[PDB]
């Protein structure tokens, strides 16, 4: 499977991926009062990861559902379904899963570049920027450590609904495509457990970095 | 806070590398501001405002006048 989310999520999380905006797209009624007045790029970009979405929510069974967004705008799931969406220039991707066999899920898609100037400096701790340092050459590690810290975002709000700072995560990539992050404030889950450490994925392709991470049902 | 919302609104275009006005509250999320983008202008607000400011502020306050008059009270 050459799709990006796919090659770095397992097989029991279906996910589906466009890298433009077919003709003919359009949200679901509940859903136009969010775009009604944002622009032509954030209205495509919206319509198409939730065509995405729907798509591998078919496969979990789930028929067509608007998807909404919560207070810090997290994607509403329906009951039992957990998922993350991501969108940048030429990607648009969704997973989803259910909370039987996996507890939470994040993605993260950026261009394989390197960051705006400043960037860097205020989302990576200072240790940080020295193991980037270490890393071998020929990839950008620097967007690769912003797009991982989204990714570990994406998985940490939906299990805890508490704000997690770039300087709150200390985030280790190993070139061989897997990634941990270290959470450095208290990890309280809405279950109870503590949230210390998540295990990521990623992947460079086709002038994108994407970035993954699936907590296990333990 | 009028005399920092059109402050805000000439880094706003900087970043998003436009030239019309910004309706002040309308949030940026709906013009294409994101979460780079964001942190893009954050740094551009600490360094004319000469003022720490954290990220969290910038979705806090999804608006130039949320953002403007929350700004003055970090004065
Ligand atoms: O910015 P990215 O495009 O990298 O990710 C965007 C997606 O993150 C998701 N997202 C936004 N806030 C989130 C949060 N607090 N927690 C989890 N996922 C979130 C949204 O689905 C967004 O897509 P939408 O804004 O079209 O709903
Ligand atoms: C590990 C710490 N990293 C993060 N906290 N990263 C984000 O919050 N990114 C973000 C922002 C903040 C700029 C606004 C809207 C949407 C997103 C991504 C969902
Ligand atoms: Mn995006
Ligand atoms: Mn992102």
């Amino acid at each position: 499977t050459d799709q990006l989310i796919a090659s770095v999520v397992p097989e029991l999380l279906p996910s589906a991926e466009l890298y433009e905006d077919p003709p003919g797209l359009e949200p679901l009624p509940e859903e136009e009062p969010l775009i009604a007045k944002s622009v032509a790029k954030r209205r495509n970009e919206f319509i198409t990861v939730r065509y995405c979405a729907r798509q591998a929510l078919s496969v979990l069974g789930i028929p067509e559902v608007p998807i909404l967004k919560g207070d810090k705008g997290q994607p509403l799931w329906p009951d039992g379904i957990v998922g993350s969406m991501t969108h940048t220039e030429g990607f648009r991707g969704a997973v989803v899963g259910r909370t039987g066999e996996v507890r939470s899920v994040g993605i993260d898609a950026e261009p394989h570049d390197v960051l705006p100037n400043g960037v860097l400096k205020s989302i990576a701790l200072p240790v940080e920027r020295d193991e980037l340092d270490a890393l071998p050459a020929g990839t950008h590690w620097d967007r690769l450590l912003f797009c991982a810290k989204e990714t570990t975002y994406k998985a940490w709000f939906p299990l805890t609904a508490r704000w997690l700072g770039f300087e709150d995560a200390h985030i280790t990539i190993d070139p061989d495509g897997t990634f941990t992050s270290r959470i450095l404030v208290d990890g309280r889950a809405n279950d109870g457990t503590v949230l210390s450490a998540f295990d990521g994925r990623w992947i460079i392709d086709k002038g994108l970095i994407l970035t993954a991470i699936v907590v296990p049902k333990l | 806070p009028g005399h920092l919302a059109s402050a805000i609104a000439d880094e706003i275009r900087a970043v998003l590398r436009s030239g019309d006005p910004i309706d002040h509250h309308r949030p940026l999320e709906t013009l294409g501001l994101d979460a780079l983008m964001g942190l893009e202008l954050r740094n551009r607000l600490e360094a004319s405002l000469g003022i720490t400011l954290p990220v969290a502020l910038v979705w806090a306050y999804p608006t130039i006048s949320d953002l403007a008059t929350a700004l003055c009270e970090r004065m």
